[PDB]
């Protein structure tokens, strides 16, 4: 009982401490990564039917 | 493992078997290339897997018949009228098709018989020195491009050691079968085609022989003796 | 007492997480991704239906090639499809009818299964004595097998309903790691692209991003209302996102330890089966309950499509390695690709 | 009065009656008809998902109800010119094969159903509960097959009939001479009468022998197994059992005097009436009132 | 493409093996057999005759597939779903359990259960039968201490004839959906026979409203 809840506090002071970045650099990286492989995406932007596989 | 047949009769009639051991034969479509004594080989049969689509060859449509019988993994042969002409040994080979399987990759040991359009695999080189250690290329041509629309190229390759059946080296003309080394490697363009082996080894002397599987009627190339 | 001083500092520990995410939280993901342009409206058509499974379809998974994919049905068939070709290469036959989960080597010789049977079965699809048979019967877990990704060739990692997540290695058989700290059971887990890390939902309406190596938790996701039901990682690996049964999709940062959209409408009150993103990441599908998987422009968190093409629950869900396919299937016993 | 047909003394009637009460019945069995039937093949084709052996069946039903519904205004205006035949020959020998052999498949194709349905109920687990589509299929063409050739002899017969300064269209003429089809009338009410009334008292017997009746949706299921058994006597009855009744005309009286038919005959056509009122209520009493 | 012919014809190959082996799994009765754990399932089983337990039994030229799903221990809902589709749940409670408690008695928690497993979203229409176990010591039991102690509002005689049929009818008292769904309710003892008849019967209801269901009549 007592290691239990001893075990749950160290566990929860290691994901205390641990290094954050701000939400904005974190959304720049997402929007970054997007835009990089926006024109490898066959769904976001369709290629010619004479390159798909499953058309013929 | 596979083996079986008959071996000496004046005319008539003869019958060969084949005994599958240990590879699920029940799935397997099985053939039934034949050897001149002298000469390279030659495709004689064919039934596919479920006894479905059967195909014989031009010089062999009428008096030869193969069927199989999936109980006991035994493979036959009936012929009917033997001539002079059908005097060889006799293999049998194994193939699956699916879409990434290796056809003829094994072969059988073979049994000896004796009596007492097309696509010409052309294969002009016939002897090259023996000398070891050095990168032989093999050259090959067919009569037309057996480039397939679905992107492969139907073109097998076959190493005879002198004294044993022969062994699939590189199947579709650029994929390696397995248990072969790295050494051999395979390239073409659709009508010419070469067979490259980096480091010659002892048990790399013998001759090599080209097939194709554009259309069912398929030829050998009367092969390449190191 | 020690129990009730060990509760009063994990309150006040837990606050101080809850501080230090919201100092973060500079701004929204939904204002950074105002000025981009929308996707528009996206509409995929059914390139292939894929029949012969007799019973609802719990799982799928790609091949690395982007042409084989393989299928889970009740009836107790693992059926190998070439996608292109509409041909079946394999039928594996279960020996419990009950999988709730597959898996793909990337390696491409081996198949993984598993469900109500607490066992993960690998199968040799590349056998030189014929057809395929099982080669490891992975056999530790309590509860049922919720899912199971392959590692590598010899390593595969399982999520269990016993509220832990299990690393193996299939040449002994034997639980290399067990990755324990979630309370509810765990529904489905997804490997990061580095396959260094991996993240799992559970029961409990958490999600934890574990290590694989050292064996121990890293970051603790909250936010949704009930059962975690799908999760997967985004191509950067750096994201991944959840879809619970509340009915509506979170999209988590590694590194910003908290979510940053959400993606949900007031029109849907079914809960989400699977999610899967695009190659390119910018599109997030999620499999719903109404049997129409919609398509979520994830940068700014507005539908963008719908694939209404099955009659009964969208169960699984998966893209190609190549991006150039979606393969949906649902308890219809129908397999369709998309686009 | 009196006619020679066919070198045997047929008497055929044309009464006044004829005029006034059957071109509004049958046009009210039309008008109805061609909504049930009609629609009811609308929901068959294009609002039905899934296809099962018992579905099959009632769609060969539908099908011959609404064959014969078309042929109805032809009859209409025969009755309108008091048997006053101006469409051809070949339309007369065509009109009377569709009534027969729509008439007789209608009757085929629910006796079949009566008998799928003893099969779900006293014999569940039997395995012609679970045939395949294409079985049905088969069964159904065959059954069609068996309806058109016990009629192609109303294909061979010239019945372009000359009645004084009239010309009729009927097979249905009161003489005295053993004719095949007239006999197989009693056949197609006799022979189904003891396959419908024998199963649907089995079935019913069966859901009361387990205490199954009990279910609200059993109990209405129990009660349309009757409708079916009632509707097929209400509406083939009167025309059977007047044809018995000038069966026996014809053993004591004779062709001799052709008075004595002048009641009856009229009568025949009246209740023959009825038997298109069956192939009008079939859609109300099998498709439109199934929980499907 | 003759390499490509000889793959069509193998999948055509796989495809009649999977219509034979569905054509064999759609003649096989599937029964879900749930419980309290050591409320007599396992006496059950042996009447017919970790992870999930298959019971294979065959009565009257029908096959029956029995699935034993005490062995989970884990959240109901998120694999109640896959058992969509039996003919017919077999619930054990005993009857001996009334006083015994796991706090809380025995027999009280068997309702939990038998109150989510009736009124789940997913059973709304399968027949459920509900076996009473431990007759015979719930017979001796009721003698020496009465029935109060379970149900403290229970107001009658305690003798087997009155007791039992409380609980019975206490039990069948969960059932919401009155019209959707039927609850077959039988006693067992530990030696008795003609228990396998009972499911044997209830399964055939189940089987003529299915093919009732075909015809369109139900
Ligand atoms: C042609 C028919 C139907 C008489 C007939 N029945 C059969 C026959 C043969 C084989 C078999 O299996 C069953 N029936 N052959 O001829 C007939 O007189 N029809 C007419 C009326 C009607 O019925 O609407 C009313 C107006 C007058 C015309
Ligand atoms: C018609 O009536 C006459 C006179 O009664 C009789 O001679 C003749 O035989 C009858 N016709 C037939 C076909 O019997």
């Amino acid at each position: 009982s007592i290691a239990q809840a001893r075990k749950l506090v160290e566990q929860l002071k290691m994901e205390a401490n641990i290094d954050r970045i701000k939400v904005s650099k974190a959304a720049a990286d997402l929007m970054a990564y997007c835009e990089a492989h926006a024109k490898e995406d066959p769904l976001l932007t369709p290629v010619p039917a004479s390159e798909n596989p499953f058309r013929e | 493992v596979e083996s079986g047949g008959g071996l000496v009769q004046p005319g008539g009639s003869r019958k060969l078997s084949c005994s599958a051991s240990g590879f699920a034969f029940s799935s397997f479509g099985m053939h039934w290339v034949r050897q001149a004594p002298e000469k390279g080989l030659e495709w004689v049969a064919y039934i596919s897997s479920g006894s479905g689509t059967i195909y014989y060859a031009d010089t062999v449509k009428g008096r030869f018949t193969i069927s199989r019988d999936d109980p006991k993994n035994t493979l036959f042969l009936q012929m009917t009228s033997l001539r002079s002409e059908d005097t060889a040994m006799y293999y049998c080979v194994r193939s699956i098709y699916y879409y990434g399987s290796s056809p003829f990759d094994f072969w059988g040991q073979g049994t000896t018989l004796t009596v007492s359009s097309d696509i010409v695999m052309t294969q002009a080189t016939s002897s090259v020195p023996v000398t070891p250690g050095e990168s032989v290329s093999i050259s090959c041509r067919s009569s037309k491009s057996l480039l397939h629309s679905n992107g492969n190229t139907y073109l097998y390759w076959f190493l005879q050691r002198p004294g044993q059946s022969p062994q699939l080296l590189i199947y579709r003309m650029s994929n390696l079968a397995s248990g072969v080394p790295d050494r051999f490697s395979g390239s073409g363009s659709g009508t010419a085609f070469t067979l490259t082996i980096s480091r010659l080894e002892a048990e790399d002397v013998g001759v090599y022989y080209c097939m194709q599987h554009l259309e069912y009627p398929l030829t050998f190339g009367a092969g390449t003796k190191l | 007492s020690e129990l009730d001083q060990l509760r009063q500092e994990a309150e006040q520990l837990k606050n101080q997480i809850r501080d230090a995410r919201k100092a973060c939280a500079d701004a929204t993901l939904s204002q950074i991704t105002n000025n981009i342009d929308p996707v528009g409206r996206i509409q995929m058509r059914t390139r292939r239906t894929l029949r012969g499974h007799l019973a609802k379809i719990y799982a799928m998974h790609w091949g690395t090639d982007s042409r084989l994919l393989v299928s889970a049905s009740q009836d107790g068939k693992l059926i190998i499809w070439d996608s292109y070709t509409t041909n079946k290469v394999h039928a594996i036959p279960l020996r419990s009818s009950w999988v709730m989960t597959c898996a793909y080597a990337p390696s491409g010789n081996y198949v993984a299964c598993g469900g109500l049977d607490n066992i993960c079965s690998i199968y040799n699809l590349k056998t030189r004595e014929g057809n395929v048979r099982v080669s490891r019967e992975l056999a530790g877990h309590t509860g049922y097998l919720s899912c199971c990704r392959f590692l590598d060739d010899n390593q595969i990692v399982t999520s269990s309903g016993d509220t832990t997540c299990a690393l193996w290695d299939i040449e002994t058989g034997q639980q290399t790691t067990t990755f324990t700290g979630h309370t509810g059971d765990v529904m489905s887990l997804s490997l990061a692209p580095d396959t260094r890390l991996f993240v799992s939902g559970a029961c409990d309406a958490s999600a934890k991003l574990w290590d694989v190596r050292e064996g121990m938790c890293r970051q603790t996701f909250t936010g949704h209302e009930s059962d975690i039901n799908a999760i997967c990682f985004f191509p950067n690996g750096n994201a991944f996102a959840t879809g619970s049964d509340d009915a509506t999709c979170r999209l988590f940062d590694l590194r910003a330890d908290q979510e940053l959209m959400t993606y949900s409408h007031d029109n849907i009150i079914c809960g989400i089966t699977s999610v899967s993103f695009s190659k390119s990441g910018r599109l997030l599908l999620a499999g719903y309950d109404d049997f129409n998987c919609n398509v979520w422009d994830a940068l700014k968190a507005d539908r963008a499509g719908v694939l209404a093409g099955h009659d009964n629950r969208v169960s699984c869900l998966g893209v190609t390695d190549d991006g150039m396919a979606v393969a949906t299937g649902s308890w219809d016993s129908f397999l369709k690709i998309w686009n | 009065h009196f006619l020679e047909i066919d070198k045997k003394n047929c008497c055929v009637f044309r009464d006044d009656f004829i005029v006034k009460v059957l071109p509004p019945v049958l046009g009210l069995e039309f008008i109805f008809g061609l909504l049930g039937n009609g629609l009811a093949l609308w929901i068959f084709c294009f609002h039905l998902k899934s296809w099962k052996s018992s579905r099959i069946f009632l769609f060969n039903l539908a099908v011959a109800d609404f064959l014969l519904i078309i042929c109805l205004p032809f009859l209409m205006d025969n009755y309108v010119r008091r048997w006053d035949w101006k469409f051809g020959d070949i339309p007369c020998r065509l009109m009377l094969f569709m009534l027969a052999m729509n008439r007789q498949g209608s009757i085929i194709f629910l006796t079949v159903v009566a008998v799928d349905r003893y099969f779900r109920v006293v014999h569940p687990h039997h395995a012609l509960n679970k045939i395949s589509n294409r079985t049905a299929a088969i069964i159904s063409c065959l059954l069609w097959g068996i309806t058109i050739g016990l009629t192609v002899h109303l294909l061979k017969k010239k019945m372009p009939i000359q009645n004084g300064g009239a010309n009729l269209c009927s097979s249905f003429s009161i003489c005295h001479t053993f004719q095949w089809h007239e006999a197989m009338f009693l056949l197609e009410f006799f022979l189904p009468l003891g396959i419908i009334l024998f199963c649907s008292a089995r079935i019913i017997w069966s859901l009361r022998q387990r205490q199954m009746d009990r279910h609200a949706k059993i109990k209405r299921a129990i009660t349309f197994i009757m409708v079916v058994a009632i509707v097929f006597v209400i509406c083939f009855l009167p025309s059977v059992v007047v044809r018995i009744r000038i069966f026996w005309l014809l053993h004591t009286s004779g062709t001799q005097n052709c008075e004595v038919y002048r009641s009856v005959d009229l009568a025949f056509f009246i209740t023959l009436s009825f038997t298109y009122m069956n192939s009008m209520l079939d859609p109300v009493v099998y498709y439109f009132s199934s929980p499907s | 493409s003759a390499e490509d012919k000889a793959a069509v014809e193998r999948s055509k190959m796989i495809d009649r093996n999977l219509r034979e082996d569905g054509e064999k799994a759609a003649r096989e009765v599937k029964l879900l057999l749930l419980g309290a754990g050591e409320s007599g399932k396992s006496t059950i089983v042996k009447q017919m005759k970790t992870g999930i337990v298959e019971t294979h039994f065959t009565f009257k030229d029908l096959h029956f597939k029995m699935f034993d799903v005490g062995a989970q221990r884990s959240e109901r809902k998120k694999w109640i779903h896959c058992f969509e589709g039996v003919a017919a749940i077999i619930f054990c409670v005993a009857l001996s359990d009334y006083d015994l408690v796991l706090e809380m008695n025995r027999m009280h928690e068997s309702m939990k259960l038998f109150d989510s497993i009736c009124n789940n979203k997913w059973f709304t229409d399968t027949s459920i039968i509900l076996f009473l176990n431990k007759k015979d010591l719930f017979e001796e039991k009721i003698k020496k201490s009465p029935l109060t102690i379970c149900y403290q509002e229970y107001a009658g005689s305690n003798t087997y004839e009155e007791a039992a049929a409380y609980i019975q009818c206490q039990f069948e008292d969960l059932n919401k959906r009155k019209d959707t769904k039927e609850i077959y309710t039988h006693f067992t003892c530990s030696t008795d026979t003609k228990n396998v008849q009972f499911v044997f019967d209830a399964v055939t209801d189940v089987i003529i409203k299915n093919n009732l269901k075909d015809c369109g009549l139900f």
